[PDB]
Formats: C-alpha cells, structure tokens, sequence
C-alpha cells in the first residue's frame, strides 16, 4: 500500500465511498508531492554516503564488532552488514515515497529481528547504525541550501518514524 | 497497483534504491490528480442517482431479468437489492481507483475472480457492461475528468 | 530503461495490455521533459570547457595521477587523452539519461561492468568522483534543470 | 527502445553528444505526448471490442476457418486464435506508446512466420485480422467526438505502420 | 483420455510396462461398451430431431433470444443457423465420448477454451444448459444406456 | 488406500493371509460396486449445483459473510470460498469411491483447520457449507427416480460420515 | 497402487472430479473379482503346501544351497526357516494382489528395494524365480483364475 | 490416440457423427478385446526374457557389438543397449493396447534414427533386435497352450505391423 | 573444517598468529598421516562387509526388526535401514581423513535424532548397528597384518569417539 | 575420473583457476606413481596367469557353474570363455586404474551398469568376488605396491 | 581426459594391457611433473596481469575495438571481453596440467567460432589476444630465475599448441 | 577449502566413500607439509618485522596516502594503525594458508566481500599489493618454501 491504497482499503472493509472530507486529505497528500520527491531524490542521491558514513560512525564507537571475533570482522560479515544497512534505508526510502510503512514491514522488518537472533548478530548494533543513517537523512533531506525555502517538519517527522520503526524492530 | 507501488516494485524487484525513472513516474501521478479528484468527487456526489440509474436502465435493456424464474435474476426483491448492490459495488471500484491513480482497488477487490463468479453463480456480463455503459453515458463529466473516469470504466468493461 | 520502457515492461511482465497506471506514469515522464532539456541542451554546449575543466580538477586533487609511472596514471600523454576522453563519456551518458527521462543509457553503456573494468585496469573510483562533482560545482544551471543534472551526477557517484 | 532511446542509441555507435536540431525533434515527440496517449487509451480502453469485431469478420469472411477441420475449429483453437489477435494488438500498443517498433520486432513478431509455418497456422488470414483491427483502432484513435480537435494526421500513419508491420511479418 | 489412453499414460508416467492394475481397467471400458454404443446408435439417429427440437426449446426458453439485437443472438437466420450448428456440435461431442468410453473427444475440442469462447462472444452458458437438459429429457433411452448418455450430458453441464 | 487395500495393509502388518471370512467381506465390497458407482457418478454429475447450491444457502444463512469486510466478501475470496467447497466435494467423492478416507485426510483435511485458523477463514462456516453439501449429495445419490430399487441405507450412512468426516476437521 | 487408487490419481492429477474414464475402469476392477477372488481363496488354503513344496524344488534346482557355507545359504536350520519364510511372504504378496486387483501390495512390500536387498545379502535372484516357477506349475488353477494367478508370479519373475 | 479416438478424431475433421457401418467396426474391436488383452497380458509377463533372449542372440550374432570398440562394449553402454531394447517393447505393447501406433510414433520412434545416428549406435542393428523380439513375442501371445482355443491371425498380423515399424524407424 | 582448519578457525577469532607449539602439533598430525590414511583406506576397502555384517548381526539380536510389523520389515524398508548403516559408515569415514568430527555434525547427524522420533525408527537400535560397526572398523583398521608394525592406538582411541558421537547422536 | 581431473572439475565448478590446493592434489598423485606402476607393471607381466588361475579357482569354489544348464553359466565352452573374458576385463580394470592413480577407468568401462547387468544375464556377483580375492591372494605384490593393487580389487569387490 | 587416461582409452578401445614401452612413456610423464606444476602454478600465479596486459596491448594496436561502436566498447562489452580473455587461460591451464588438451576443446573451444560469429565478436582478435596471452605465459613460465635449473623446452612446446588451438579455434 | 575437505566435498558430491583418487590428494597435502610448514613458521617470527616495513613501503610508494585528507588514508595515527592492522591481517591469512595447504582461510575470512569493501571504504587495491610485493620481496626464503609462501601472496594479488 501507498497512503492512498490505505484509505481505500479501509473504506472497502467499511464498504463506503470516500467522504468529502477524505478526498480532501488525499488533496493534501498531492500538493505535498512535490516536497516528499524532494526528500526521497534527496536520500537516494546521497544513499552511499548515508551508508557508509553511519558504518564508519558505527564501527568507531563499537571497535570490538570490527575486532578478531567480532560480528562484522572478516570481509564476508563486513559485507553482510554494510548490505543490510544498504537494504534497510533503501526499503524506508520505498516508505518514504509510499507515505506508508508496509513496503517496509512486509519485505523488510517483519522476521528480522528473529534471523538475528538465529545468526547471532547484535541487533542493538544494528538499532545505532539505523538511527545514525537517520540524523544523516534528514539533515540532508532538510538542508535549506538548493531548493525552494518552505517548511518540510511534518514529513521530517514522518521520515524519522520510519527509521525509528525500523531501529524498533532489529 | 497504483503508479507509486509499480514504481516501488519496480525498483525492488532489481534489488536498486528508487531512480529518476520512478521519481518521474510518480509525478505523472501527482499531474493528473486534479482530473482523477474532478471524477471522484462528482461520481461520489451522484453515486446514488447514477446507481439506482443504472439498475433500471438494465432491466429495460434485459426485461427478462425482471421476469425469469431462478435467483440469479432480479425477479425478486431479493435479486433486485443484488443487482443495485453490485452495480454499487462497481461504481465503488471506479472511484477508489480514481483516488489512487491506477487500476489496483478494482483489480484486487472485484476483477480477481469476477470470470468464476459471474459463470458460478449464472450472472451475465451483458448487464454489467450495460450498467458501465450507463454510468459513462450519464455521469455528465467533461474534460480530463471524463477522460479518467471512463478509463476505468472502460477497464471494467474489458474484464 | 526510460520511464517508457518501464511502464511497457511492467504491463509485458503481467500479460496485459497497458492501463492508466503507466499511461500517468509517461505523462510524468513528459512534465518532466522540460527541465531535463534545459539541463541537456547547457551540459551540451558547454561539454568541451566541463569535459577539460574536470579533468584538470582531478589532477589537480591527484596530482600523483601526472606523476606516478603506470599505464593507469594520466602521466603520460596517452594517459591524459584517456582520462579527458572516460570524463567525456560520464558527461555524455549524462546528457542521454536527461534526453530519454531515465538511467538506461548509463546503465547499459557505463555502469554494467563498470566495477569490473576499474579494478582490472587499477582506474579509482575516486578521479571520477572528483570529476564528477566538478561538472555538479560548474554546470551552472539552476531550478529544476539542475535538480535533473545532479540526480544523473549524483547516480553515477553511488555507481 | 523508445523513440528517445533509439536517437541516443545510434548517437552512442558514433560516440557524439545530440545536436540542437535532434533535441528540437525530442522536443518536439515531448509536444505530441499528449495526443499520443490519447491514441494508446483510445485503442486500449477499446480492445476486446477490437479484437473481437476483428475476428467475428474474419470468420465472416473466411468461413472455412471455422468449419470443421478448419484451423480455427474447435474452442481450444479458436481460443488460441482470439488470444493471437489480442496479444498482436497488445504489443502494437507498447510500439505506439514507444514510438519505436523495436518491442513488437523483438516480443511478438521475430519467429512469427516461421512458428505459424510449423503450427499449419494460416498466416495470410492472421494478416487479415491484424488489419482489419487496424482499421478500427484507428477508426476509434481518430474519432473527432469528446476530445480537443487538432490534427493527428502524423500519428495515424505512424500507428498504421505498426499494424501494417505486424500484417507483413505474420 | 479415453480408458485406453489412460491406462498408457499411468503405465508411462512411471516408465514401467502395463500391469494387470491397467489390464483390468481396460476389461471395465469393453464391458461398458454395449451401454455406450446403444447410447451412441440411438442418439446418432436421432440427431436431426434431437438438434432442432434443442434449438426451439432453448428460443422458447429464453425468447429474447429471438429478438435482442447483436451478432450473439438468434435474432437472425444467421444467428439461428449458428445456434443449431453449436447444439449439433454438443451432440456429436457426446456421442464421440460414448464411442471412446470417455470424455476426451468432448475434453479436446469443446471443453478446452470454452469459458474464453462464450465470455469473448458474449454466448450464455445458459442457452447451452437448457439444449443439454432438452437433450437429457427427450433422447428416450433407457437402462444403462441413459445412464451413459446422462453422464456425458451432465459432464458438458458441469463444464 | 481403498477399502481393499485398507485390508491387506492390515493383515500384512500381522503377516498374515486373508481368511475366508475376510476374502467373503471383500466379495460383499464387490456385490455393492454398481450402488457405490451410482453414488459416485450421481453425485459428480451433479457437482456444479451441489456446491453452488450450497453456498448460494450458506450466503443467505450468513450474509456477514459476503458483507463488506467478510472472509467471502471481493470476488477474489468468493472464488477461493468456492474452490474450497468444489475441493472438499472432490476429495470426499474420492473417498466414496475409495471406500476409504486416508485420500481424504491425507490430501485435503490434514493441516486444513491451521490452514484456517492462519488467514482467519472461519472453519466453523466452512463446516456449514459441507454439511448442506451432504444433505444435497445424499438426497440425489438416494434419489429412488431413475435407477433399479434397492436399498442403499449402509452407503449413504458411509457417505454421510466422510462429509461429517469433513466438517469435524474444518 | 489398485485400479481405484490410480483412478483417483488420474483424477486428482489433474484437479479433477472423476470421470466415466475412471468409473469404467474401477467398473472393470468388479467384473474381475470373481477370478481374482478364486485364485487367491485357492492359493491361500493351499499356502501351506505350495510354500514348503516351492523351497524344496528349490533345493533341488541348487542343491549347492543346501551344502556351501555362508549365511545367505539354505545349508543351516537357520537359512532353510529363512527360504521358507522368504517364499512364503511372495505367496503372501500375490494373494494380496489378487485381492486388490494390483500389483500396489507387491510394489510397496516386496519390489521397491528389492534389488538392492538381494545384491546386499548374495541372495540368487534365480532361487526365487524356481520358487515362483514352482507355485505356478503347481497351484493347480485354471480358466481365468489361473491367469490372475500367473500374472502376478510372472509379475514378480519380471521383477 | 487409440483405435476408437483414431476414428473419431477422423469425423471430427468432417463434423460428421459416425455411421452405423463404423459403429459396427467399432464394435468388432470390442469383440476382439479379451484377444487383445491376452497379446498384451502374454507378452508383458514375458519382457524380461523376451528383451533378454533376443539380445542375447543379437550379441551371439553380432560379436563385433560386444568386443572391445564395439558399440556395446563396456557395462554402461550393454546397460544403454538392454534399456532400449526394453524401451521399445514397452511402447509396442502400449501400441498393441490401443490398436494404434501413434504412442510407439509420438514417444518412442520419432527423431530416434536420428538420435542413433548422431551418438554413433548402429540402427540397423537395433532393428535385428527388434526383429528377434518380434518372432519372440509373437510365438509366445499366439502360443496354443493355456487358453481358449479360437483364431488370433488377425492380431498377430497387426502385433506384426508394431514392431516392423520399429525396426524401419531405427 | 580438517583438524588444521580447526586450530586455524580458533585462532582467526582471536586475531593470532599460531604459536610454534601449535606448529608442531600441526607437524605432528603430518607425522601420523600414513597411519591415518591407512585407517581410512582399511575401513573404505570393507565398507561393504562392515555394514552388512554389521546389520545381519543387529538383525539377529532383535529380530522384530525384521518380523511383519517391524521397522525394517519389507523390502523399502530393508534398503532404507542398509542405507542408513552406509551413509553413518560413510560420514564417520570422512571425519577420520578430516581428523574433525564437523562433516559428520553437520551433513549427518544434526536432526537425525528427530528425523528418527518423526518416522518412529527406533534409534537405539541403530546406535547398536553403529556399534557393531566401530567393533568391526577398529578390528580391521588395527589388524596388525599386512602392514608396517607401529603403534595406531591413539588413532583407535579417535575412531572410537566418532562411531560413539554417531551412537549418541542417533 | 583421476586426481588430475578431479583437480580440475573442483576448479571449474567454482568457476576459477586452480589454487595450491589442487596443484598439492596432483603432487600426492605423482608421488604414488612409484607403487601404482610397480602394481600395473607386475598384474600385467602376470595377466594370464592370474586371469587362468582366477577362473579356474571359481569352479572349484563353485562347481555347479561348470555342471548347471544355461547360457548364464561356464557349463559350456563359450561360457567358460566368456568367464575367462570377464576376468581378463576386471584384471585390466584394476591396471588401468592403477596406472591413472584413480577409479575413472573402473567406474566409466565397468562399474556404471554393472547392477543391470549382472541381473539381466543372472551373473552372479559372488563369482566376481572369488575371482578378485583370488588375484588379491596370488598376484604377490609387497608393500605399498600391494596396498595400491589391493586399494582398487577391494573397490570392486565393494561395487 | 589427462594424458594417462588418454592412454587407457585408446588401450581400452583395443581391448588390451599397456605395454611395458607404454607404461615407461607414463614413467616419464611423472617425472616431469615437478615442471609441469611449476609452469602451471607459475602461469596461475601471473593471471591478473597475464590477461590485463595482453588485452591492454590488444587495444594499444587495435584501437577501432575500443572506440565508440566497437565491439569491446562500453563496460559492459569491456567487461565480457576480459572474461573471455580469463576464460580462455583458465582453460588453457587446465589443460596444461591435464597434458591433454580434451577439457580445453570440450568445455570452452567447442562452439566457440560460432558464438562470435552469431554475437558479431571479431574472432581474429580475439586471436591476437590468445597470442599475446601466450607469449607472456611463456615467458613467465620459462623464466630462469628462481627455480631449479633444467629444460623445459618440450613443455614450453606443448604449452604453445594449447594456446594456438585456442587461436585457432575462435 | 583444504587439500582434505575437497577431497571430502568431491566423494560427498556423489554420495560415496573416498576413493583411492582422494587419498592419493591428501598424500600430497602431507608430502607440501614441510616446505608450507618451513614458510609459515619464518613468516611469523618475522611477522612484525614484515608487516611494519610492508607498511612503510606503501606509505613510499604512495606518499599522498599520508598526506591527502579523509577516513580512507593513512594521513592520520588512526588511519596508519588502520593499514598496518590490515598488512597483519593479510600476512596472517598466508600463514593460515600455508597450515591447512590451501586458500580455504583466506577465502572465506579476506577474500569474500574484498572488492566490495575497498569500494565502499575507498581503499585502492595498488596499496595492498604494494604490501604483498614487500612481503614477497622481503621474507627471505628460498627453496619449495618461497615457491608456497609466494603462491599465497600471488593468489592474494590476482585477488
Ligand atoms: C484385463 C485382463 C483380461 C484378460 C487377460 C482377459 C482374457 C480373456 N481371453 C479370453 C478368451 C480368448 N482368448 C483367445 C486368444 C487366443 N486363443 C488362442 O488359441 C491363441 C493362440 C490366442 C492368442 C491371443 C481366444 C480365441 C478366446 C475366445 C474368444 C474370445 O473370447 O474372444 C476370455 C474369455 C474367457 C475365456 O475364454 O477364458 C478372457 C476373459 N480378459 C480380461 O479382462
């Protein structure tokens, strides 16, 4: 689902047409198009760097995952792991131009913390280099430099509650 | 399906972040909205004068519906409540796929299946298309929000 | 892959014929026709001065590239042609990607097998980087046109 | 290909940036666009009529089709028939859409002869049905009724085209 | 499929020879065929009056048929020759199956794309049941040999 | 297995030949054949109206079923509900057939109630259906009209317990 | 596998309901019972003869059985109770057989793995062939229920 | 196809209903049914030595095929050499049991002259194996002993026409 | 892992080089690789007489095994109980080349024991058929016959554990 | 299959190029050539000896093959002949084997069918199995060259 | 094949015991196989650059390849022509350790010249390349420094007719 | 991947014992154990020596590696600890190497995932084979003991 497929899917179990008021939030949806475009071009313009500065961070504050013994010690793990920050913030930018968390529930999050836990990898670990992926691409997506001046907070704070979900459920 | 998660799946199904390709996909989404929001607020609006309209020019067009013995027919109360019913049901589809900018609330909640329905339960095409044809001929839009509304409409008639 | 191609692709991949989903999808692709022109039409006139001033950039960042004895350095004149003729190469699959609304033309003439070719040839990523965001830092355009320009640049940056 | 894509794939093979005068043409497909999806919703949002009027003549016409020991007796091959109309018309859509027959060269016409020739497939009276659902697409993309009038002139030649390719091919 | 056919193919799908499991299933099509060729001899007959008495039960049944415009009526002398020559068809259909002690004839060249034939031509199963039932209800046999011609009719009813 | 093979698999269990009284139990299973083949064939050549006719009740019954936001309600579900009322009549006229319930347990009941209980199908429903599909079968194979007088009171006794059989499980 | 079983398998092969392809074939399971039923009434009381008189022909034919030393000989009280067994257990399986109108009971009990056991243990597939020689020269059968018979022995022969 | 599917699949490609005449053939193959079936019974319950015998004499015939560089020379390629043999026994007794070739044509015979040209096995000497097997199986299905006196010559004529196919196709 | 790939896989977790102790109890296991390939070759030479006499002897102590009813009993049976007997033999065979139990652990054993209780195969009669088997394998593997005279004690010892590893596992 | 094939089937189903791994491989191959060849040079010299012998010592142990009637048997001159031949072919075997440093030869010209074979003509396997301990007791080897000889007689007694 | 099975065959096909001449010949064999392994492990181990700099040279000397329109212009063409240069060393390698050339026709040569032809890929440059690719390899392999000295002009030799086969083959 | 468990995955491969063909393999890895165990046991007394001049003579050939500024370079204490970490970790993995008589240690714990790591983090390939050539250079073994350690090393530098 996008943020418009929801409210026809709950409307079809109510069996109704979209009330007035309703199609006027949908209208919202549009005229803030232009805007969320922004912030998922933004994102993806920046995905390499968001990745691997917030790998970096992580693996600075946490020697001992990257130290002999550690879970992203060896190239093979290094790899995993670098992928699977890839693979988590490309799924929250699909929630992000969806306007809805599904796309990143079903594909992604659903069953992950539970493959950790089988694989042995820190989950918690993961949780920090999310949230530091986060401060990155919203500083970015938010950066008042090369654009039209308007104020973009309410889907800055929807952009955060998709990374906070994923962080929620590693 | 709306041109957003055919966008989405697009990316994903090459395991690749989101590309101008898509981004661009989905404001053609966003430039048509005026018109598909023209449709689905009037068709809303009328929904009732166009439902209740459909089902009696139906039964004029197929009198015998209104005659022959059997439940599959609007012979009864019970087949006529149906019959509006399921022209509602349509009219429904159409409005939701006008919200969302594509054919997915009508593919997933009536199109899958709909050729084992109308043969089980011994419906006709013939008066669906007819109450389609209807909808078209009297929703009284102009204009790109004709254009959408009868996209769609023309959808359910090819299925 | 342009935003065309996709919408067919999508309907091709199901077996049907195509619908409004990918008919709003190409409307896109031609609203934004007009800044990935604009942006087209600048790259190209001044591709000679962006083309020379990048790779000058690059060496000027590297300056071991004009130095360091290898067939893989821009030390010798050989070297120098073929650094200033791969920038050329980025910039006009950049000016394509702009003319056709996608990432097919990189894609298929540049980025397939591009990691292959780097490491085999011992080419860092990084002179084309630098390249890279010296035509970003010096195309000059503004609005929407440089908003095209730089999602291209800044695709082949993350390649 | 597209339209777009073949003018910057033979640009490739020669290793040159477009000229002026190729964006200019760009530009100009970009200023048909809308007429263009008028004609592929027009023919699309009217293709089971298409095929079926199409075929329904074609039997018409050739009734020894349909007789028994024709190729198009029995349901099984009549539903095969039906379901060469529709995907012949099918992939003509994505060429109209494309600009460029390279979809249905490559999709649907490459091997058509030789498969009909194998199969005992008539293919002199597939030709038929390909144009006569020809005349009605264009029939119905040219209607003058419930759209703005301008001149599509150019573009039903260009439809004609793919159908007449198709008709040759087969 | 016929018994025979049948047999092979169980014998063949394993890659073995013909076990008296195959034999004995074979015994049961010959014991079984003075049934169906009674069914068969008479129904053959018949045919003449068994097709055109279906025909006119089916107008009188539905005699919008007689009347409604569009090509998928028996509201011409096309549109009646056609429908005598489909219920003909449905007839010989049985007969082939009686004769093969199975429904393979029927299976091949009738059941095989009919839901896409009438779906396309806008046909109603309906109009085929009724000549069916017409079928059942007048062809006179009795013993055994009913009971061959009825499955095969109820088969086509099912389909 | 059949009821045949149900026999042996016992006896063979044991290492046992069949007795006489065993061999005469199996000539009986013989001398029904023709009823037990009418059962099967009355009931298959009218399957189409026996599910339909069921469901059609079953809807009327409860119309929260077909209601928007019921399991039965889209025609996506419609059609799976209907699939699952023509399969559990197949599976059952095989074991009538059979003489024996192992295909019908193997093949269709085991697993069925979790596969229910997983995507919310209500199994309680389902087992109406079922039971007014036995009422309906067993009314027509017990039909006195049109077949030599005998009495099958044993069968339909049999047959009633693979469709109550049915029922339990869902 | 039985003729009913297989029935069934074709039908559920292809999701199907059972056809009169299949009903006559299980028809023709009947009609030979009475044949399969004296055979295996017959064989059954005589089990005890045919078994104990097979393993001495079979010592007979290979009177190195009797004498050479090794476990998979008849040359100990153990090896001899080990024959007997063994041949009694083909007499079992061909009554069961006959019982079924199958080969399924031989296939599943006996045949699978068959092969392997006798290479594994050295046991001669030639002294299970005389024993099986012997119980057909020997039941004392005839008419149809001899050839039920037969088929079966020259079934597990082949085997 | 079998002999009855044979003649209807003849009067379909003329839409006619079959004669009385052709109901009176079809019904003489019933008559001669239990003959069939005993060819087929016979046959089958002696294909082991029947494939055996034969090849035997081939070998014994033809030293050459056995001796080092021979074509069935090795144990994998005797094994190869044994499965063919049995392979087409198998479909010619399919062929009998249908009184028609089309089986022994479709699955067995059709591309195999090929098949044995390009790996180098000798045809023609497969086809003296499948002559042997032919006078084999013949003389033990029309072996007077244990059975109903009465006249096979027919059968045995077309058992005939099976195997020369084979032995012509290789 | 190989017992060197073990003391590798160790000392990688803790990021050393390998001591010169470890160096030469590597030199070591080199030092008594003649005698551990004769091991293996001793026991691969019999296999089939280990595992046969081996079951044979099982057979004879519990011989409801074999009587109708038993788990070995039939044919299939038969072969799927030899078989279990060859591959244990087959895995125990490859962690004595390998000096390391890991390829018997993990492409045999792991979730044997649970195959076992969902089949109802009586485990401990199997671990009885592996013992018979370490009884045989060390006898043959340490005939003093036909070899060089040395010492293979410690080399039994290691046999010994991976026959019992299986017992226990089973 | 040799150890210089296996080397290379192991680097090519990955795909790379062979690694010390497999270059050690074929070191351990020509390390026992020295053995392997003193073992095929010997059983060589000594062909006819140990293929006459061998023969000879399976009717001894088995008298009945000499005595019992049928072609499967050395109870004629061609069927001594053919026993004396299958011998020759299982000495050569193990020759070829030995001089390859591995079982391809075996596997590939005797070992592949073998099962099928010996079934087919009722060979017994027991008397292969006398004739290889018999070469096995006599060819009179000593040593590692023994222990090679004995490495591939064993293989196929195993087979 | 290597070259010792080369010799089986050939002897296997005649049916006969290698001679003491030709058991002699496989002596010799194993006595140049400490040269052999170090011209295999020598070639192996200047891979990377064997492959790079002989396609360097080749597109040094033949520029229109890698100009635009170019066969082996584009990342993507680049890319499969350097794999095809690997491929081919991979190949010829194999087969130098194999002393037979089998593995070199079989899995990479046959079919070869009719891929490029149907790709359009210029197989006489690709030639040049395989000749380069030889003439390092040689070189590489010949060197005196660093290893025994001795003569391997007959390996050198042999080397040389891999690649020209090769060479040839394309 | 060592000498041992491909021999191991080869039998395993197709479900059989090993064979003469695999232990003659582990011979060989037996017979390079004294060359690989002389290079190992050198190499890591030497270890430090080693890794900190290959250090140094990267740092020489590449002097912008301690100057240019960024997370990739040695221009700071963190990054050159950095580099010297990772020569300890590739000297390491040859000495792991050498124990087991293959790649096997370094495939999986440094090779898997290098190229897309020196990607990601910026890390030129020439700098890592600048190390391995000082190493190659400067261990100071002669004999079949250079011939292993420097296969090692040069599989590391095709890598
Ligand atoms: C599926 C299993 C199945 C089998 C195996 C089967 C055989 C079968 N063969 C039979 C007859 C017969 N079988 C033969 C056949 C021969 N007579 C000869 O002298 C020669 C040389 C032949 C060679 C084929 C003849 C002549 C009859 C009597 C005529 C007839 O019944 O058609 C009969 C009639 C009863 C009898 O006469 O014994 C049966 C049931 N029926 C079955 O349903």
């Amino acid at each position: 689902l996008d943020a418009f497929a929801k409210v026809v899917a709950q409307a079809d179990a109510r069996g109704e047409f979209l009330s007035n008021t309703q199609l006027d939030a949908l209208s919202k949806m549009v005229s803030e198009g232009n805007k969320r475009l922004d912030v998922v071009n933004r994102i993806t313009s920046n995905a390499s760097a968001i990745v691997t500065n917030a790998a970096r961070a992580l693996f600075s504050e946490q020697p001992q995952l990257i130290q002999p013994g550690g879970n992203a010690y060896t190239n093979r793990r290094m790899a995993a792991c670098l992928r699977d920050m890839e693979i988590i913030l490309r799924y929250v930018s699909y929630a992000i131009i969806a306007g809805d968390s599904s796309v990143l529930d079903d594909r992604c999050l659903n069953g992950l913390r539970e493959t950790y836990q089988a694989l042995g990898v820190p989950g918690a670990s993961v949780a920090v280099g999310v949230e530091k992926m986060k401060d990155s691409a919203i500083a970015i997506a938010n950066d008042p430099s090369g654009i039209t001046t308007g104020d973009c907070s309410a889907l800055m704070a929807e952009v955060g509650t998709y990374f906070d979900r994923a962080a929620t459920a590693v | 399906k709306t041109p957003i998660t055919e966008a989405i799946a697009a990316a994903d199904n090459q395991g690749r972040f989101l590309s101008n390709t898509e981004l661009q996909a989905v404001n053609g989404r966003y430039q048509r909205a005026a018109a598909s929001l023209e449709a689905a607020r009037s068709l809303t609006s009328n929904a009732q004068r166009l439902i209740n309209g459909a089902a009696q020019a139906v039964y004029s067009k197929f009198p015998y519906t209104s005659q022959m013995p059997g439940p599959q027919y609007a012979s009864s109360a019970v087949g006529k409540a149906k019959c509006a019913r399921d022209i509602g049901y349509y009219l429904r589809m159409v409005t939701y796929c006008l919200v969302v900018g594509g054919t997915g609330p009508m593919d997933e909640y009536l199109i899958a299946g709909l050729e084992e329905i109308n043969r089980t339960f011994d419906l006709s095409p013939s008066w669906y298309v007819e109450a389609l044809n209807y909808v078209k001929s009297n929703h009284g839009l102009s204009g790109q929000a004709a254009n959408e509304a009868n996209t769609y409409i023309d959808y359910a008639i090819n299925a």
